[PDB]
């Protein structure tokens, strides 16, 4: 798919994704979360070829999936975050490589840390204040590198997260149909409704 | 499309006077796109340090393999593995995949334990060992790294000079490279003491 | 998949009211180098069938050993090898059919092609041919390469379609064959003046001629040819 | 054929018992008691050698204490090589879980792993079992001081304080009368090397005849430092608890 | 490179009665300008009351039928001798080519017979297996220049009733075999005369319930 | 007895008793009768029933059209071995375009069978065969036994009670072998003969099964009211 | 590979291997499951032979095989956590692909066709292990209550112990469980399942674990002082 | 010890004889053919009170047009019941209809034997499969352990076989209707089912043309164990 | 062209039945709807054979879910089934555009676009094939979720229309379904010859072509 932010705040990870889901010279649905809860307090939106992104992504969901209930425990962000990667990894080597870039953003309970990767379909793993995955950086990174600060509030990202979509709108060709904003913090996975 | 300068990256690596040094830039970059400048490029497996350049993925990956593999040295060896052991290691792990490589540029360097015998190795991405005398050059950058540090090197350096060669040769032969910079870090290792030295550089 | 190499030219066939007859020139061909001089292309397979092959000659001498084994197995086990339960030609030819469809679908053909000329139990003329790509066809006149463009013309005039084989003698129709013979050779680049000719007879049997050649060629009125237009001298 | 000669060594008893794995436990029985304390400030592993030489070449000697990373390690009871199998195997997973989430592993989560592998060779594969048990002492920030046990059936349990090998009817009984939940590592030290110096069929407990270790917070700040004993370092301790 | 595909050219027609159905096809055999056979049968009797052609790459087709022939065989070995549905044959048939998917029978399949109703049934194939029971359906070389021929005197497309103009359709009544066999004819006799790989001989089978029948007749040899 | 255990073991005279009890399973079968003349080959079957509720279990397979098998003892493994024989006959039609001969038939059926009395971990088959065919050398009969010998004859019988058949047909031999293009006379032959291995029941319209092969007739079985004609 | 055929029939039609499995179950400790009218019970024995022991981390008699669907057994502890393994992966699978969780009766039958496979495959021995699976199918708010065994057959109950003694707490059961009304609340169901195991458990102290599944993935573990307090309550009625 | 695959001196596979035994044990299955239908009734035979009676299904469905019943070892029918369906389906994949009673049969039947040092011991289940094809109409099939299937006008399998067989042998008759062959099944489980007979510890199950494969519910049944006991009254 | 809405009396499914190779016009009389069971339907668009063979097998899962679970399979289960196969086959060079649509009481009214490049995705409104983009124009300017069952059957047959008319690869004839609570319902064989000069007349539509 399309466009596809992260952005890490004080006390929190916002996702936002866009909704569009282009096939050809049609706009099938405006509608669509690029996105899964691999565990309650960890996130990850996806971006990249039609069906191996959906496939990825519930794959790594269902892993997870099965780690928390085996250990009654819910991993790191860190941790869920290096499975990912290795996959990614083991993947590019593979007959069929995963076309599939991803954010993962997740709040670790242990060291109460909103925490933000950034993974290609390479492997290529980052930890990050704010990311971005295909043509989206290139216009939003000049305003994040700007107007973001560390110690901002929830509701502050979500306006410079505005700034971004809108400078998205304006100059992008393509028309991504909004976005669909998530918020991970320490009392889990919550969306934002009104964008 | 060339694996080796998707990312973009510079490591280099210098002998002095009972010391060694090992560079590296912070930049990883998807192309044009500068993403991280925060990328170390340079690891350790206790006193034997390993820089990579290259594909990122790769880096990465061979940083948790060697991580995996001296884990197991020392399990059962009962001591920490030797620059020149770690070296024919990391050849062997290269080699393997011969005809299906890790595109990277791997670069050793440490100071032998027993006999305090200072060490640096290069490698292209399939093994070959390039075990230099005065200096190890790899990345985007290298033959910017080639120049800087054929002229300005000279043996025996104490650590301190050392540091201003090698933070020198990085830093203009960066200069010079459009995926190269974003910030640079330099170890000056000696026989019981390391120091990280973290460099101010153009951000561009 | 492969080229071939070492190469045999055209090979001719035709029904005749009491048989077949088949025939095929000695050359084995190594590009425009007419290489080996001494080759039989005409493999006969017991006393009432020959195989007529062209195209790559190791592919052929595989298959001239797959016919040499395919005999020395129909008489394992079996008191009537030479009687009731012989080789037939239609038993050769689905043999050789089913091979050659095989390898072609395995992107590893036998780059031939094949004519099975012979007799049935039942006295039953037998013509069929098959190729690398496993096609198979039958006619009352059968010809390969060149022989296909030259050949079948000239014993298509003799045996035009299946009321004409009744009404054609062996004499008649080893005429046209040995005529069709000489035609490739005054217009087939890769042909030689040397052939082999085998007639497979319901009564007579199985008649198999070595070393004939091409006689009876016009070639006189070559001397008053001159220049390509307006040369007079 | 071959059915002829075959022991079948995964099969239940009229009585509901696996043979083999009853008799590795006979076997594990007569080796040297291992005996494993947890405390709230460290662990500690006690284990004692079998009828040793005077050769014998100690401070390069190792058959009762292994150390599987730096953070977790095995007190062995059983055939020694059969163990050494399963150590290298368990030193592996805890390699491939550190690549994969870049965390050390859990404790209980190698323990399952290794005792998983035990259990394979009850159920199906015609081989005999290894006639090994462990006590596992290890750290990690879920749980953690923790100590566990594994035996040739595959099943293992976690404890305060356990003993594995020769004496542990008589062994499990001394601990279980002077273990309190609030001793320290010190006091454990004292008690594990109380309890192998009564159970022990030797005339005398010496540093000799010993392998012992402890796995501390007692490391610079919060982190965890593994101190397998020298043979000198036994004989002080010895001292200092006043067994010699 | 080795091309494992040939094209032998051929046509082949599919025509379903009221209680019969037709499958015809021309006896010429080819590859580029050259005549292989001019009698070389396409069309096959696979038993059960059931006509089949596997027009284009002749390879293929042999192969194709030589298969379908050896499932009607093994179909009754294994239930009882059950007489094999040309509804059920169809189905086979989709298994046979989609099983050859990505190697595929460079073939366009037909079969005719009798439903289990006693109605006439042509089935069509594609190579890779899509099928589709029709009334009437022409396949191969020619096939381009038969079917909208029988789409106007089949079906009487495009035909209204006289007087009305265009207000009420031609009604579609039903064709005897006699009828059905003379558009088989014109239309092989047509495609001859404008396709060169189309002539020497038209071999007709009909199927009733009372068996398989065949009828052959001439076509233009150059 | 020491030496019965697998079919890997001799016993100390060379006796394979693995085998020797497979061939007691067929001694156990119902009795079914194989006959030829010069230009046809019959067989005849009495099928088997559990009891009055119960079918009448098939006795006869048909493995080509020109060839096919009567059947006495395990009748899955009758099955696994016909269903052999079909695929054999069709590799002949397939590749050669050539019909199984009845001779090769069952050397392909004895080396099949040989294969399970040799090796460790299998077992011999449970079932005694009777093939008849028609091939390019007229009308056979082959008479299969899962030890892997296999024997052409002009008649006989295997099952319970086998002997009275096979008695009768060695006393009318002469007559039956010239039994020449006539069907229903060869048929009668084989249903007397039958009924020399009968005691206490006689052959009903559900109980007597019949095939016949030959010159111009493909392999067909006849069961029910088309039997009801030769009881 | 192994191949010997270890589980097979005797001349009396019996599998002794599937037979001697059984009798491994009667060997493990005791296991009681009891369906409310709106929860279901998971009672379980500890025996009291092992002291010094650390419960923090000791394996859990009952286990979650997902949210909303647990498993506890009596038998051998080792071979249990196989078939909780290939429960838990099939758990997961099921959501993957059928994009719903599974009911308690799919969960019961996957494990009993484990159970059955590795009655007759070759090199391998019947699991010494019967399981009560319990839960609440997926927007369901119907107790389920299923129970398996080493020869692979599964069947739903009321009510149901596993172990050893589990002839004595069957009994009770059998006397003390009315189908037509069933423990109506939490509190019932818990009283009535420790009531079960106090005929067999010996002490009333660390001996008996409880664990209560209720609809919608509402499943919790009792503590010792809240199970002491049933025990407490229900031997002073006693004294009467 | 011995083969898995071994001849007893009487020409018998030891353990084909020895899973015979294992169905002697098993509850009691009927199954009786007319030209009207074929019912298929079972004995539930619940261990316990506590048990659930619903939930044992001993008798299943195989296709809309195949249902099956089961005695002996039922957790191994499991996989031959899976076969069954998958046979069914695949077959009418291949062939757009519906698969021949018999070669269901068969296909079942091929599976018996396949065991040795495939699975490493037959089959301890016996199953009773009825259907209707347009071909042989209502047909009732003994699939046993040996891979030998005879068909059945009726027939009793389990451990209250042999007298239910003599006792259908007596009552089963070519003009049998649905609704006598219902009770038949009812009085002959009734007569050698140890505990009482109601509508929780014994099934029944039909299969006609029109409604295809169809289990009886609690309710219905219950009417017709009433209306056996009161005509068994009227004399 | 086909397409597959949602809307208040459940859903509607209208396709054409045109079937080319190149610019010849191979068949006018292609079934695209598959009746996988009687609450289930699959369309076809792309490869002929693909999307036949692989919705029948569908249907064969399908009935083998409901043999083993005793319960009709959801839209969900049976679209995810389809679209795990044909990503297995992904590379291989299969070619399907397919609405998996249905009705279950957990669900309701349902509908999922499956694709051979592995794409699944549900919702209300879906128009899949080379004519797709004129059955949207049309579609998206009339559709409401209060239609009657006439009206919305109308419109569904009206979009494939203007799609036959301008799709070079479309036309022949429509055929309609209509899913309800108790299943689907064929709503006839549409010929586009007659149904165009019939639409034109009584809408009033169609005014640039003369007749
Ligand atoms: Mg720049
Ligand atoms: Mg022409
Ligand atoms: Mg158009």
């Amino acid at each position: 798919m399309d466009i596809i932010l992260g952005i890490r705040v004080q006390d929190s990870v916002i996702l936002a994704s866009s909704k569009a889901v282009t096939r050809g010279i049609s706009v099938l649905k405006d509608s669509d979360d690029k996105t899964r809860q691999l565990s309650p307090h960890t996130l990850m939106s996806f971006a990249g070829e039609a069906g191996d992104t959906v496939q990825f992504a519930e794959y790594i969901q269902a892993n997870i999936q099965l780690y928390s209930i085996r250990e009654d425990y819910e991993l790191s962000p860190q941790a869920v975050s290096s499975f990912v990667r290795q996959e990614l990894a083991k993947s590019i080597r593979s007959r069929r490589p995963y076309q599939v870039n991803v954010l993962i953003g997740g709040y670790d309970k242990k060291k109460n840390k909103p925490e933000l990767y950034q993974i290609d379909y390479l492997g290529t793993k980052v930890e990050l204040p704010y990311g971005a995955h295909g043509y989206s950086g290139f216009y939003t990174f000049s305003l994040l590198d700007h107007h973001y600060r560390p110690d901002m509030t929830t509701e502050e990202g979500l306006d410079l997260l505005k700034l971004c979509v809108q400078e998205l709108e304006k100059r992008m060709p393509m028309d991504f149909k909004g976005v669909i904003v998530k918020i991970v913090d320490k009392d889990g996975i919550r969306q934002v409704d009104d964008f | 499309s060339d694996p080796s300068s998707i990312n973009g990256g510079i490591v280099v690596a210098m002998t002095g006077k009972d010391c060694v040094a090992i560079a590296c830039d912070l930049r990883l970059g998807s192309q044009s796109l500068g993403v991280s400048n925060k990328f170390e490029k340079i690891f350790h497996y206790g006193h034997v340090f390993l820089g990579i350049t290259g594909l990122a993925t790769d880096v990465t990956t061979l940083n948790e393999m060697f991580r995996y593999k001296t884990n197991l040295y020392k399990l059962k060896e009962e001591r920490a593995i030797e620059p020149e052991t770690f070296t024919q290691l990391v050849s062997s792990s290269l080699y393997e995949r011969r005809f299906g490589p890790y595109f990277v540029g791997p670069v050793v360097a440490g100071i032998n334990s027993k006999s305090g015998k200072p060490f640096i190795a290069g490698f292209d991405l399939i093994g070959c060992i390039d075990e230099a005398k005065d200096f190890i050059v790899s990345g985007t950058a290298s033959d910017q790294l080639f120049g800087m540090c054929e002229s300005l090197y000279e043996p025996n350096l104490e650590p301190e000079d050392l540091f201003e060669t090698i933070s020198q040769a990085l830093l203009n032969a960066a200069d010079r490279d459009a995926l190269s910079g974003w910030g640079a870090v330099v170890y000056i290792i000696k026989k019981d003491e390391v120091v990280k030295r973290y460099l101010k550089m153009r951000q561009d | 998949t492969q080229q071939p190499i070492v190469t045999g030219t055209s090979v001719i066939s035709m029904k005749y009211d009491n048989g077949v007859i088949i025939a095929a020139d000695n050359l084995g061909s190594y590009g425009s180098l007419l290489r080996f001089n001494g080759v039989e292309r005409l493999i006969p397979v017991g006393d009432n069938t020959v195989v007529g092959i062209s195209g790559d000659i190791s592919d052929m001498q595989h298959i001239e050993r797959l016919l040499k084994d395919l005999v020395t197995e129909n008489a394992y086990d079996n008191p009537l090898a030479d009687a009731e339960e012989a080789l037939e030609p239609s038993y050769i030819f689905e043999y050789l059919a089913t091979v050659m469809y095989q390898r072609r679908s395995k992107m590893n053909p036998l780059w031939n092609a094949i004519i099975v000329a012979g007799v049935q139990s039942n006295g039953d003329q037998f013509l069929r041919y098959v190729n690398l790509l496993g096609v198979t066809y039958s006619s009352p006149t059968l010809a390969t390469g060149f022989g296909a463009h030259m050949a079948n013309p000239l014993l298509r005039k003799v045996v035009d379609r299946e009321s004409d084989i009744p009404k054609t003698t062996v004499q008649v129709a080893e005429e046209a064959i040995v005529n069709a013979m000489r035609v490739l050779y005054y217009r087939d680049a890769r042909s030689s003046r040397n052939f082999s000719l085998a007639i497979i007879d319901k009564n007579t049997g199985l008649t198999f001629k070595k070393n004939l050649q091409v006689e009876n060629m016009k070639w006189d009125f070559a001397k008053d040819i001159k220049g390509y237009g307006t040369q007079k001298i | 054929g071959s059915r002829r000669y075959d022991s079948r060594t995964t099969i239940f008893s009229p009585e509901g018992r696996l043979y083999q794995v009853e008799y590795a436990l006979e076997s594990i029985s007569h080796a040297g008691t291992a005996i494993g304390i947890m405390a709230s400030d460290g662990i500690v592993l006690a284990a004692e050698r079998k009828v040793t030489s005077t050769l014998l070449e100690q401070d390069t000697s190792t058959e009762k204490l292994y150390k599987l990373n730096d953070k977790i390690a095995v007190a062995v009871a059983g055939l020694t090589a059969d163990a050494e199998i399963l150590i290298n195997t368990a030193r592996i997973h805890a390699q491939n879980y550190l690549k994969t989430y870049n965390e050390d592993i859990p404790v209980e989560i190698l323990v399952r792993r290794l005792s998983d592998i035990k259990q394979g060779y009850t159920q199906h594969g015609g081989l005999r079992p290894f006639g090994v048990s462990f006590i596992y002492a290890g750290y990690d920030d879920r749980y953690g001081y923790q100590l566990y046990t594994s035996n040739p059936s595959g099943n293992y349990t976690g404890w305060k304080a356990i003993s594995v090998g020769a004496n542990t009817s008589a062994a499990q009984t001394l601990l279980q009368m002077d273990y309190k939940d609030d001793m320290k590592v010190d006091d454990a030290i004292e008690l594990a090397l109380k309890t192998l110096s009564k159970t022990t069929d030797s005339s005398a407990l010496t540093y000799d005849r010993l392998e012992f270790a402890t796995i501390r917070k007692g490391a610079n700040d919060g982190e965890v430092y593994q101190k397998i004993f020298k043979p000198q370092e036994i004989k002080d301790i010895l001292v200092k608890t006043g067994i010699t | 490179q080795f091309n494992p595909y040939g094209d032998n050219g051929g046509t082949i027609l599919g025509i379903a009665g009221e209680d019969f159905a037709v499958l015809a096809g021309d006896t010429r055999n080819i590859t580029d300008y050259s005549i292989n056979s001019r009698y070389e049968p396409k069309v096959f009797d696979c038993g059960d009351n059931i006509v089949m052609s596997a027009n284009g790459f002749a390879a293929d087709g042999d192969a194709l039928v030589k298969r379908f022939k050896n499932s009607v065989k093994w179909y009754h070995f294994d239930h009882n001798d059950k007489k094999l549905s040309i509804n059920s044959a169809a189905r086979n048939i989709q298994h046979l080519l989609y099983g050859k998917r990505f190697f595929p029978y460079y073939v366009h399949t037909i079969i005719a017979g009798l439903d289990e109703d006693g109605k006439g049934a042509v089935y069509s194939f594609d190579p890779v297996g899509s099928y589709e029971r029709e009334q009437c359906r022409a396949g191969g070389a020619a096939a381009s220049l038969i079917m909208p021929f029988l789409d106007n005197q089949v079906n009487f497309k495009n035909q209204y009733e006289p007087g009305t103009n265009g207000k009420v359709k031609k009604p579609l009544k039903y064709l005897s075999v006699e009828e059905v066999i003379k558009l088989v004819r014109d239309s092989f006799t047509s495609a001859t005369e404008r396709h060169i790989q189309v002539g020497d001989g038209l071999e007709i089978l009909i199927v009733t319930k009372d068996g398989v029948r065949k009828e052959f007749y001439e076509l233009k040899r150059d | 007895n020491n030496y019965d255990g697998d079919t890997v073991t001799f016993s100390p005279t060379g006796r394979l008793f693995q085998v020797e009890y497979a061939l007691e399973a067929i001694k156990q079968g119902s009795v079914t009768v194989g006959l030829r003349s010069n230009t046809h080959a019959v067989l005849v079957a009495l099928k088997r029933n559990a009891d009055e509720l119960s079918s009448y279990q098939k006795k006869i397979i048909k493995c080509d059209e020109h060839m096919g098998l009567s059947l006495a003892g395990l009748a899955p493994d009758a099955r696994v071995l016909s269903n052999y024989l079909r695929q054999q006959c069709n590799y002949s039609s397939l590749v050669f375009n050539r019909k199984l001969a009845v001779e090769r038939a069952g050397h392909l059926l004895c080396d099949k069978a040989q294969k399970n009395t040799q090796s460790y971990g299998g077992r011999p088959y449970g079932v005694g065969l009777l093939i008849i065919g028609y091939d390019k050398s007229g009308a056979h009969l082959l008479e299969f036994q899962p030890s892997g010998n296999v024997t052409e004859l002009y008649g006989t019988a295997i099952g319970a009670r086998s002997q009275g058949a096979k008695t009768y047909l060695e006393r009318t031999l002469d007559t039956f072998i010239k039994i020449d293009g006539n069907p229903d006379e060869l048929i009668k032959a084989g249903v007397e003969a039958i009924s020399q291995s009968l005691r206490d029941e006689s052959l009903t319209v559900d109980n007597l099964s019949i095939a016949i092969v030959g010159k111009d007739t493909p392999f067909t079985i006849y069961d029910g009211e088309a039997v009801a004609k030769y009881i | 590979g192994y191949d010997r055929a270890l589980s097979i029939f005797s001349p009396d039609g019996h599998i002794f291997q599937v037979e001697y499995a059984l009798e491994a179950v009667k060997r493990g400790t005791c296991a009681v499951g009891v369906k409310g009218k709106n929860c279901v019970v998971l009672g379980c024995e500890r025996r009291s032979t092992l002291k010094l022991q650390d419960t923090r981390i000791t394996p859990s008699k009952v286990s979650k095989i997902d949210s909303h669907v647990v498993l506890s057994f009596s038998g051998l502890n080792a071979d249990s956590r196989i078939l909780i393994e290939k429960a838990r992966v099939e758990a997961q699978s099921h959501r993957l692909t059928l994009e719903d969780p599974v009911t308690v009766e799919y969960l019961t039958r996957y494990v009993a066709g484990v159970q059955q496979r590795y009655t007759q495959s070759g090199g391998v021995r019947p699991f010494g292990v019967s399981t009560l699976i319990a839960g609440f199918d997926p927007r369901d708010d119907e107790p389920k209550l299923y129970q398996t065994e080493p020869s692979g057959i599964y069947s739903s109950w009321s009510a149901q112990t596993i172990g050893r003694n589990s002839k004595t707490v069957r009994e009770f059961l059998e006397k003390n469980y009315d189908r037509k009304e069933p423990p109506a609340t939490v509190e019932e169901c818990v009283k009535l399942t420790v009531r079960s195991l106090l005929e067999v458990v010996q002490t009333g102290a660390k001996n008996i674990e409880i664990t209560v599944v209720k609809p919608d993935s509402d499943i919790v573990a009792l503590s010792s002082e809240e199970i002491n307090q049933y025990v407490t309550q229900i031997e002073q009625e006693k004294q009467e | 010890d011995r083969g898995v695959s071994t001849f007893s001196p009487e020409g018998r596979l030891f353990q084909v004889e020895y899973s015979l035994e294992a169905i002697k044990l098993g509850s009691t299955a009927i199954g009786i053919a007319t030209k009207e239908g074929v019912v298929l009734g079972v004995e539930k035979r619940a261990t316990s009170p506590l048990l659930e009676s619903d939930s044992i299904e001993k008798i299943v469905e195989i296709d809309r047009h195949i249902g099956c019943a089961m005695s002996g070892l039922t957790a191994d029918a499991r996989s031959m019941i899976e076969h069954a369906r998958t046979a069914a389906v695949t077959h009418n994949l291949y062939y757009d209809e519906d698969i021949n009673v018999e070669s269901l049969t068969q296909s079942v039947c091929d599976l018996a034997l396949r065991f040795g040092e495939l699975m490493s011991r037959p089959f301890g289940v016996a199953l009773l499969i009825a259907g209707h094809d347009a071909d042989d109409g209502y047909q009732l099939f003994h699939a046993e352990p040996s891979g030998t299937f005879y068909r059945y006008n009726a027939k009793a399998i389990g451990s209250g076989s042999e007298g239910a067989q003599a006792e259908l042998l007596n009552e089963w008759h070519s003009s049998l209707t649905l609704k006598e062959a219902e009770l038949l099944v009812l009085k002959i489980l009734k007569q050698v089912m140890e505990e009482k007979l109601d509508e929780n510890n014994a099934q029944l199950s039909c299969i006609t043309k029109q409604d295809g494969f169809k289990i009886y519910d609690n309710e219905k049944t219950a009417e017709l164990i009433k209306e056996l006991k009161e005509k068994e009254a009227a004399e | 062209t086909m397409l597959a809405f949602r809307f208040q009396g459940g859903i509607i499914v209208a396709v054409d039945s045109r079937a080319t190779a190149g610019n010849w016009v191979a068949s006018q009389t292609v079934k695209k709807v598959i009746e996988i069971n009687p609450f289930l339907l699959g369309t076809m668009a792309g490869g002929a054979a693909d999307c036949q063979f692989w919705e029948t097998w569908l249907g064969s899962q399908c009935r083998l879910h409901e043999l083993r679970e005793k319960e009709r399979i959801s839209v969900a289960a049976a679209s995810k089934i389809l679209s795990n196969l044909v990503y297995q086959y992904k590379g291989a060079g299969l070619s399907m555009g397919t609405m998996i649509c249905g009705y279950t009481r957990k669900e309701g009214p349902t509908i999922y676009y499956v694709d051979s490049d592995g794409t699944r995705l549900k919702g209300d409104i879906f128009c899949v094939g080379s004519g797709q983009t004129f059955a949207y124009g049309v579609l998206d300017s009339n559709y409401k979720w209060d239609l009657s069952v006439e009206d919305a059957l109308y419109l569904g047959k009206r979009s494939i229309l203007a799609a036959a008319h301008r799709d070079a690869y479309s036309g022949g004839s429509v055929n309609l379904y209509h899913v309800t609570e108790d299943g689907w319902i064929y709503h006839g064989n549409h010929d586009v010859g007659e149904l165009f000069w019939k639409v034109k007349e009584e809408e009033g539509s169609f005014n640039n072509v003369i007749g």
